[PDB]
């Protein structure tokens, strides 16, 4: 019961760390203060990332 | 135990021990005197 | 500064009286380990040479500090073992650790490749004596012979490789002198020259192919569980891949391409087996494959970001897997079997050791920034700049890194042990003191990880 | 399949085949000065006819 | 040149004779003195044709050593028959 | 066996926790840091570069 | 046995001196024959059915070999004329020359006599003679290193380590293991002769010291692996550590003196630009390590060789250089890199 | 060089070229002296005698003999390396055409990506 | 005085080995005295002390 | 270094009244033991009979080693009530054969250096009589005897002379009543067939000993206890065609070196063969080697020893 | 694996063969329990019991490898296609990504100006 | 003979391969005759009836290795483009070691060492470039 | 047959004839080792050693580069047009081809 709570969360981690790595490679700032300015239109970041972390 | 049935070595040979400690002195003086001669030879040539 | 006081530990154990021995070996090692964090840390923009090339300075190697940290730590758990046997047998196998530490200090410090080679293979000889003797279970020889005929089979091609470089391009020596090194023209004659330089650090740094050297050495226990940590020191002891790839062949990365993929599959398949395995020591033996495989991937990318995580992982793994083996040893001297299912019960029988079991297992996972998160995260970020497809495979590995350590927890967090009656005393002072001396350095590296992750940082 | 058999299968290619080649050079020739000197007849013929050097 | 080719051909037959063993061990000790006989004729012709005078002493020394090995091997033949019955190349124990 | 270990651990943390308490007062009593352009005379004296804490200069000498 | 045994032993020493100090080709031939007359009496000594087989086998597979050497000497009269130990001049002369020396050093197609001869010696002191006799024909090859066809010397180097590395694997006899360890080390000797003649003399110095220590460690009677197994658990326990140190050095390992051969042989070979040959030398060198590895398990493991009989009395052996030589055989690595120049 | 050309054959010492100055209490001499002391430790293990370090005082013979032979061995080392350098530097000056100098150049080289 | 020296003998050698190690490894800079003051990186003219710093 | 090159030479200062005498095969009862003490009227040297603690009786220590310090499980009282499986049986005899060989090596060394007559109680050549008598009854397995014959062929052939004069005492089959009269209770109640088999084997042991032209004189139970009769027989019996007469320079020099060192002779006695009655276990061997090292007698061994002698350190 | 109907009590008969079958199974079950019972209820023990079942269970995976795999036939060869095969599968996946990436750097830029790290 | 070996290196320069197949059998046959000569040291029972039987099994199989190796070298050369390559002779090395498992009924061993024999055959064919030498002089 | 090979003894300190200890045998040696010098290295290397690590002696120009960068920003902005890097460490190179 405690194992599954992390197990399904770690499948959710697949997107999250992919959202971490995309953020650095595209933007040198890495912090959350960047994306409000010079925002690029990309579907790769939130879909395979934040939406995958939302599962 | 007090060494039963006679030991092969009594422990101080003196005849053999004296020569082994004697030869070490002979070797020490022979090398330093050649070492002092080498320093004089090196200074004379260069 | 480091060699000579380490050599003076050799007459210390032999001259001291029969009742003491262990007190002198542990106390004097701790004061020498203090001076490593006192003098070695000083560096400029480019780290300046120490003295003459007998032992040199550290540029990107604070991994020496880890060897100095395990310098007394290996002597702690080896107290319960060896105690039944003769005093001369004790004095020999304490000095074999000192001889190991003597050669291990020489490997990381000396900025060389020619003299480094005759210290890399020189560490294999003391470990061979330690692994083959004092084995609790049988098949000692099916691990002892395996220890040389894997490493020496891959490392002897360095003699034909390293000498070939210095005969054409000046001399290897300082590495700080090595600006003479010209980029490789990529020829079929130069193909096996690159492979010979790699294969030595493809065995000690375990891949998926030729990886069988590692788990055989860990399962068949050398002495108790603290001599297993010396085999962990040899995984990180193969750090020459940080030096060869950076200097000797910087243009060569086309031949690295299949060897990244060979280590990439040594992540999913190495984690799959480590789920149904019965031996508790084997579960740490296969987890040690994956963590060191992450370093292998990072080195061959050659990006400045990957080295920051690679050097961090060398220190991260060396204090966490060694911590895990001490927990395996703490059950091995009470139950007298490496079986996971038989030895089952924490908190109900082992109250305070269970919290140490938690912190060691949680470090295999990505905890709040200690060193393991810091070490792994740079590699994942570096792989995406290398190729975007990686995290689809690397993310699956992150799922089974939970299963690497939670399966260790679940099969110990059960109120049973009906067949068992032993293990009355949970920890006799030093048993928990071992666990604290492994985790508290990682907790101190939370505040300052700049000292750990430093290849031009 | 992989972790215990096929990745280990590289070793008998250098151990079991090596021991097979070893047995053909130890147990061969049941003593006899005759047999070792019969082979020495061929060794000269290899250097003279089968090899171009003189 | 011409005469040398015949005595070199006699050397090759005696060379095979030392490498061929059948039943008795006595054939080898004949061929040991046989091979030394062929070398002695070869030495005699080479030194005398292109005169040396000083180096004509050398084959006389060689002829002394020609039977030095032959006398020792023939004495070893004696002790084998005492341990066994008859000297045989076919009869050996060591591996 | 469990509770004694925590007490024996804390006894040696507090034993070397005294120079930690003195370590705070060293910032208080002695001067911490000053940034100023130096005149051309000497580049290094006792410590070559001292910043933030005065304890950095004391370790730089030995 | 009392007086003349010292004289017989001295004539091998004197016999090698004739080979060492020489200018004439017939003079070294005498020196080789001086060994023939002087080893065989010590080969027998006790007079055994095993000793009679080995002594005749040592005679016939060496005296006939020297007779091939005399042919090459006579071709030096046929061609080039002069009786001088410098060059063979003829390629036809060198072929019969090298194969004659291969019966003593090359080993690759002439190893057959070695295992039967080494086991046939009843004495432990007689085992030193075979490892010391190899000094004599090496001094000959050190003089005639040019003119000789490298295609048929390097085959006597590559193949010799192959048969040396395989031939000891299926042998339990302690004398037989050391017989093929000789062939394994002699393979390296024939490889340095084309590529820089210096260090080849030092290769012997490392080899002779390492082997002379080995047999003197077996002064306590041992003929098999199982007989040497009962050494630490019944007899002297600290003696096995020095046996462990010598065996770990016999196979090429860096923290010992037995890596100093492997150091310069590959180093000088690579200077002449050769990659494919010294790679094969290193992999086959692993096969040499296996014999000593199994023989270190008589010093490390339990193995249960206790037996009913237990020794209490102190052992009093001869031990000529069993104290000075093992120290140079164990810890000669730091005082080693400059030593190649000191030998020649 | 393997064969002698300037020096006379068969000699224990150099004699012809003596001016070089031998080492005085060298770091290399201390290791050979340690090896002489190491031989005086292991001989008491073979012949079973009480104490490895505090045993018999016949160890002084083992220390002296290794130093004495080692000093002459180190003298041969420094001589032979000097002759090697002497012959090498003389070969360049005698030929001149064999050696060529090239310094200060700016040339393009291919840079690796990633 | 006699009881203290007999009890501790091996214990004194390890910190004494550190002083001997520190002194011997420091003396290596005397062999590497060349380029003590060269170019502009860490070079200054002497005022009172000889050769700036060792 | 060899000392035979100098003034010291073999066969010198001996020969006249120097031959060794032995009392062998005394069935079971110690009748030869009493007459050996009276045999010291003609011969100078006399040695005690070999037992479980006979090698430990001399060697280096003054006092005999107790049980665990010497051979593990070796007692004559335990072998009196011999039991199969996990017992003595053969491991007593293998230790007994080596002990008789060791004291013979000291006796031959005493004979060569300064010529004196040595009388030995029960030789090595009489050991197989004691073995085969126990073999007739269900005590020792056939495979153990094959191990013994391998030791028999190696140890004997190394030594050139067996014995010059051999004394054989043959008593009546009612010797068991004479053995029961003795004060020892552990030696009593022995098997009647075992004592009879030793007497039967002694007839096939004295006959091959006499066939090798070695002098042997038989003494009866009625002729026993006489001191003047036994002493006169030793001087009367002349050696003819015997193996004792050998080369003084070549043969005697090799035998003197092999008998001088105890380690040289005992090395062949230890065979590399696995046996059920041999005690192979290394775990028990390590604890036995630790106890021998902790013993106040030997400890460091050979001359110099701490807290027992200590004469010179320099 | 599961069928159309889950097995729990389905398809069971009394008969005579099944009656003796339960007698066989309970006989061994009681035999292996009694040897545990004599070893469990005594204060003089103190120590973890071995049991031949669990030792052979660990030995089944760690050992018994080279005595096995002597009839390979085809089933072992199919495992190698699933073994080294996936490495060849990913070899063309990453290679197509390299041809995509390397072309974009030289002509028609795809890499962002904000990028600087690695 | 080295003169036979020198003829082998002149053929792959062109497109002709009918002479190349006969050239490989002469090297492969002579290599078998050496192994056939050392098998006499094993001592054959009787005379000629079993003596020539052991010579037949070794020489015919060793010549067959060369015969297929000679054919497969030009099957990969004529079909598809590209001249001499290490990959081109690797296919040729595979078929040569395949018939060792056809010699003895075991389906593997030789076929198990298909990659082992193929890589070693490719390593000799790496020596056509100037960056490889077997025996050196200067 | 094992004869002497069958020898095994279960040994555990626990509390019996030890009171409370870690090292086997001798109560006087145990307290002076396992509680004193075992914890002396725990107090010096961990607590007094924490002051070092990276904090204090600058460590590979981490703090120095901050003050060095700030003074170069304000100077180059006031005079030059290009900020920091544009064509750095290369001026008038000897051609390309």
């Amino acid at each position: 019961a405690a194992l599954q709570a992390i197990l399904y969360n770690r499948i959710g981690d697949i997107g999250f760390i992919l959202a971490m790595a995309w953020f650095l490679t595209n933007l040198n700032t890495w912090d959350l203060q960047q994306i409000f300015m010079l925002n690029p239109s990309d579907s790769n970041m939130p879909l395979i990332g934040l939406a995958l972390a939302a599962t | 135990k007090f060494y039963i049935q006679e030991p092969p070595h009594g422990s101080p040979n003196w005849l053999k021990v004296g020569l082994t400690l004697g030869t070490s002195v002979f070797l020490w003086i022979y090398l330093i005197k050649q070492h002092n001669e080498d320093v004089l030879e090196y200074k004379r040539r260069n | 500064k480091y060699i000579i006081p380490t050599i003076m530990l050799m007459p210390l154990t032999w001259l001291s009286k029969n009742n003491m021995i262990w007190v002198n070996s542990t106390a004097h090692s701790l004061l020498i380990s203090f001076t490593s964090l006192l003098l070695m840390n000083q560096f400029g923009d480019n780290s300046l040479n120490f003295s003459l090339l007998f032992f040199s300075d550290s540029l990107s190697t604070p991994l020496l500090i880890l060897t100095m940290w395990l310098l007394p730590l290996m002597l702690m758990a080896s107290q319960h073992h060896l105690s039944k046997e003769n005093l001369t047998r004790k004095k020999l196998f304490i000095t074999m650790l000192i001889s190991l530490q003597l050669f291990l200090i020489m490997t990381f410090t000396a900025m060389e490749l020619i003299l480094f080679y005759i210290l890399f293979e020189a560490t294999l000889v003391p470990t061979l004596i330690i692994i083959t003797r004092w084995g609790n279970q049988t098949e000692r020889l099916n691990a002892g012979l395996y220890f040389l005929f894997y490493t020496l089979a891959g490392s002897l091609p360095l003699l034909v490789a390293l000498i070939y470089i210095q005969n054409t391009v000046g001399s290897l020596n300082f590495l700080m002198l090595q600006y003479w090194v010209q980029p490789v023209h990529n020829s079929w004659s130069n193909v096996f020259m690159w492979l010979a330089c790699m294969m030595a650090f493809m065995v000690k740094m375990p891949l998926y192919g030729l990886h069988l050297w590692l788990p055989k050495a860990h399962v068949e226990a050398p002495i108790a569980g603290s001599m297993v940590l010396a085999a962990v020191l040899l995984k990180l002891g193969g750090y020459g891949m940080l030096r060869i790839t950076l200097i000797l062949n910087p243009m060569t990365d086309f031949m690295a391409y299949p060897f990244i993929m060979l280590s990439l599959w040594g992540m999913i398949m190495t984690s799959s087996i480590c789920l149904r395995q019965t031996d508790l020591k084997s579960l740490i033996a296969y987890s040690s494959v994956s963590h060191m495989a992450l370093v292998i991937v990072a080195i061959l990318i050659q990006t400045p970001w990957s080295y920051m995580g690679a050097t961090a992982l060398m220190i991260a793994h060396g204090l966490t897997s060694s911590m895990l083996f001490c927990l395996a040893n703490s059950n091995y001297e009470r139950i007298h079997s490496r079986t996971m299912i038989l030895a089952r019960g924490l908190q109900t029988l082992l109250p305070l050791m269970a919290t140490w079991w938690l912190l060691a297992s949680l470090t295999n996972l990505a905890l709040p920034p200690t060193i393991n998160l810091i070490g792994e995260l740079f590699v994942v970020m570096s792989t995406f700049s290398w190729s975007n497809i990686t995290i689809i495979l690397m993310g699956v590995n992150m799922v089974i890194t939970a299963l690497y350590s939670l399966y260790m927890l679940i099969m110990t967090q059960r109120g049973k042990y009906t067949y068992h009656i032993n293990n009355i005393s949970p920890s006799f002072t030093r048993e928990n003191a071992l666990m604290s001396l492994h985790i508290l350095p990682l907790l101190l590296l939370t505040l300052n990880p700049k000292i750990i992750l430093g290849p031009l940082y | 399949l992989l972790d215990l058999i096929w990745l280990e299968a590289i070793l008998p290619k250098t151990i079991s085949l090596a021991q097979m080649k070893a047995s053909t050079l130890v147990t061969n020739q049941k003593g006899l000065i005759k047999l070792y000197f019969l082979s020495f007849l061929i060794t000269i013929l290899i250097s003279m006819i089968l090899f171009n050097f003189h | 040149s011409m005469v040398y080719m015949n005595i070199m051909m006699a050397f090759t037959v005696s060379l095979v004779g030392l490498l061929m063993y059948r039943s008795h061990l006595m054939s080898s000790l004949l061929c040991l003195e046989g091979m030394m006989l062929s070398l002695f004729v070869m030495a005699a012709l080479t030194i005398l044709n292109s005169h040396f005078t000083l180096a004509s002493m050398m084959p006389i020394i060689l002829l002394v050593f020609a039977a030095c090995e032959a006398a020792l091997g023939l004495s070893l033949l004696v002790m084998v028959s005492n341990t066994y019955g008859t000297d045989y190349v076919q009869n050996l124990n060591l591996l | 066996y469990d509770k004694r270990f925590l007490k024996l651990l804390r006894f040696y943390i507090l034993l070397t926790g005294i120079p930690v308490a003195i370590g705070i007062t060293l910032i208080n009593v002695x001067x911490x840091x000053x940034x100023x352009x130096x005149x051309x005379x000497x580049x290094x004296x006792x410590x070559x570069x001292x910043x933030x804490x005065x304890x950095x200069x004391x370790x730089x000498x030995x | 046995n009392p007086i003349i045994f010292i004289i017989i032993l001295l004539t091998i020493m004197l016999g090698t001196i004739i080979v060492m100090i020489s200018s004439h080709w017939l003079l070294v031939w005498i020196g080789f024959e001086m060994n023939m007359l002087a080893i065989i009496p010590i080969m027998m000594k006790n007079h055994n059915p095993r000793a009679t087989e080995a002594s005749t086998k040592y005679f016939l597979t060496q005296s006939t070999a020297s007779m091939l050497l005399m042919m090459a000497v006579i071709i030096n009269l046929m061609f080039s004329g002069q009786w001088t130990v410098m060059k063979l001049f003829n390629p036809m002369a060198s072929m019969l020359m090298t194969m004659a020396l291969a019966m003593k050093l090359g080993m690759a197609p002439f190893h057959f006599w070695v295992p039967e001869v080494t086991q046939g010696i009843p004495l432990s002191s007689g085992l030193i003679l075979l490892t010391w006799q190899k000094l004599a024909p090496m001094s000959v090859l050190y003089q005639i290193f040019p003119s000789i066809n490298l295609n048929l010397i390097l085959t006597l180097s590559v193949l010799s380590i192959l048969i040396g590395g395989w031939g000891g694997l299926n042998q339990t006899q302690l004398r037989k293991i050391m017989a093929y360890s000789s062939i394994a080390h002699m393979g390296w000797m024939t490889a340095v002769l084309p590529y820089n003649p210096t260090m080849t003399l030092l290769n012997l110095i490392i080899y002779i010291i390492m082997t002379s220590t080995m047999f003197t460690m077996f002064m306590a009677n041992s003929t098999t692996t199982t007989l040497s197994l009962s050494h630490t658990w019944n007899k002297t326990p600290i003696m096995t550590v020095l046996i462990l140190a010598t065996l770990l050095s016999m196979g090429g390992l860096p923290p010992l003196s037995g890596f100093m051969p492997k150091w310069m042989i590959i180093q000088e070979m690579t200077k002449n630009n050769s990659i494919i040959l010294p790679t094969f030398m290193a992999i086959t060198a692993l096969l040499n390590l296996y014999f000593y590895m199994r023989l270190t398990y008589s010093t490390t493991l339990t193995m249960f060789p206790s037996t009913n009989n237990m020794k209490m009395k102190w052992q009093f052996p001869l031990m000529k250089k069993m104290t000075f030589l093992p120290t140079m055989v164990v810890l000669s690595t730091m005082m080693l890199p400059l030593t190649p120049m000191l030998s020649v | 060089x393997x064969x002698x050309x300037x020096x006379x054959x068969x000699x224990x010492x150099x004699x012809x070229x003596x001016x070089x100055x031998x080492x005085x209490x060298x770091p290399r001499l201390a290791f050979v002296g340690f090896l002489g002391y190491c031989s005086g430790l292991i001989d008491n293990a073979i012949r079973r005698r009480p104490v490895l370090l505090a045993g018999l005082h016949r160890q002084l013979l083992y220390i002296t003999s290794f130093v004495f032979v080692g000093y002459y061995l180190l003298k041969r080392q420094d001589y032979m390396y000097a002759v090697r350098d002497h012959d090498m530097f003389s070969y360049i000056k005698s030929h001149x055409x064999x050696x060529x100098x090239x310094x200060x150049x700016x040339x393009x080289x291919x840079x690796x990506x990633x | 005085l006699l009881q203290v020296v007999r009890d501790h003998w091996v214990h004194v050698l390890v910190p004494m080995g550190f002083v001997f190690g520190y002194y011997l490894d420091r003396k290596n800079d005397e062999k590497l005295t060349a380029f003590r003051n060269k170019s502009l990186l860490y070079k200054r003219e002497l005022k009172p002390n000889e050769e700036v710093t060792w | 270094x060899x000392x035979x090159x100098x003034x010291x030479x073999x066969x010198x200062x001996x020969x006249x009244x120097x031959x060794x005498x032995x009392x062998x095969x005394x069935x079971x009862x110690x009748x030869x033991x009493x007459x050996x003490x009276x045999x010291x009227x003609x011969x100078x040297x006399x040695x005690x009979x070999x037992x479980x603690x006979x090698x430990x009786x001399x060697x280096x220590x003054x006092x005999x080693x107790x049980x665990x310090x010497x051979x593990x499980x070796x007692x004559x009282x335990x072998x009196x009530x011999x039991x199969x499986x996990x017992g003595n049986s053969y491991r007593l005899q293998a230790w007994l054969y080596a002990s008789r060989l060791l004291q013979y090596a000291d006796a031959l060394e005493h004979l060569l250096s300064t010529g004196q007559g040595v009388v030995l109680e029960r030789s090595i050549y009489s050991d197989f009589v004691f073995l085969e008598a126990m073999y007739r009854q269900g005590f020792i397995r056939k495979q153990c005897v094959d191990h013994y014959n391998q030791v028999k062929k190696v140890t004997i052939c190394e030594y050139l002379p067996p014995h010059v004069v051999v004394y054989v005492d043959v008593p009546v089959p009612e010797v068991q009543s004479r053995i029961q009269k003795k004060g020892n209770p552990h030696e009593m109640k022995i098997t009647s067939a075992y004592l009879q088999d030793i007497e039967n084997a002694y007839k096939g042991t004295f006959l091959p000993e006499m066939s090798e032209k070695c002098e042997v004189l038989q003494y009866s139970a009625w002729e026993a206890q006489d001191a003047e009769k036994v002493v006169e027989d030793i001087e009367y019996l002349k050696y003819d065609k015997g193996p004792w007469l050998d080369q003084n320079d070549r043969n005697l020099h090799k035998l003197r070196m092999l008998v001088q060192d105890k380690l040289e002779v005992l090395n062949y006695t230890s065979i590399p063969v696995f046996l059920p009655e041999v005690t192979v276990g290394a775990h028990q061997s390590d604890q036995v080697f630790q106890e021998f090292t902790e013993l106040p007698g030997r400890k460091y061994r050979a001359g110099y020893n701490e807290d027992v002698g200590d004469k010179w350190i320099w | 694996x599961x069928x159309x109907x889950x097995x729990x009590x389905x398809x069971x008969x009394x008969x005579x063969x099944x009656x003796x079958x339960q007698a066989e199974r309970l006989a061994i079950r009681s035999r292996l329990k009694r040897e545990y019972q004599l070893q469990y209820y005594d204060p003089s023990r103190r120590g973890v019991i071995e049991d031949p079942a669990l030792v052979r269970w660990t030995y089944a995976r760690s050992a018994n490898i080279y005595p096995n795999f002597r009839p390979n036939t085809k089933t072992s060869l199919l495992g190698a296609l699933f073994g080294i095969g996936p490495l060849v599968f990913w070899y063309y996946v990453f290679k197509t990504d390299r041809d995509r990436k390397e072309k974009l750097i030289q002509e028609g830029k795809l890499d962002r100006t904000f990028n600087i790290s690695y | 003979a080295k003169t036979v070996l020198r003829q082998y290196w002149d053929i792959p320069e062109g497109t002709e391969c009918h002479r190349k197949t006969y050239a490989t059998t002469s090297i492969g046959g002579a290599a078998g005759l050496v192994v056939s000569a050392y098998s006499v040291a094993l001592k054959t029972p009787t005379s000629f009836l079993e003596g020539v039987a052991r010579t037949g099994r070794y020489t015919f199989t060793a010549a067959a290795i060369g015969a297929i190796f000679g054919l497969t070298s030009c099957i990969s050369a004529q079909v598809r483009e590209k001249p001499d390559d290490p990959l081109n002779y690797l296919i040729g090395g595979c078929a040569g070691g395949l018939i060792l498992g056809a010699r003895t009924r075991s389906y593997g061993i030789g076929a198990a060492a298909c990659a082992y024999m193929g890589l070693t055959a490719a390593l000799v064919k790496m020596g056509q470039l100037e960056g490889w030498q077997v025996f050196a002089e200067p | 047959r094992w004869q002497e090979d069958p020898e095994p003894e279960d040994e555990n300190l626990y509390e019996k004839n030890p009171d409370s200890h870690g090292y086997d045998k001798d109560p006087a040696v145990d307290i002076w080792n396992m509680r004193v010098v075992f914890f002396f290295g725990f107090s010096i290397v961990l607590v007094l050693g924490s002051t070092f690590v990276a904090y204090l002696p600058d460590y590979r120009m981490q703090e120095w580069a901050r003050r060095e960068a700030e003074r170069l920003v304000k100077y180059r902005e006031a005079h030059g047009l290009p900020i920091m890097e544009s064509n750095c460490f290369d001026p008038s190179k000897i051609q390309l081809p």
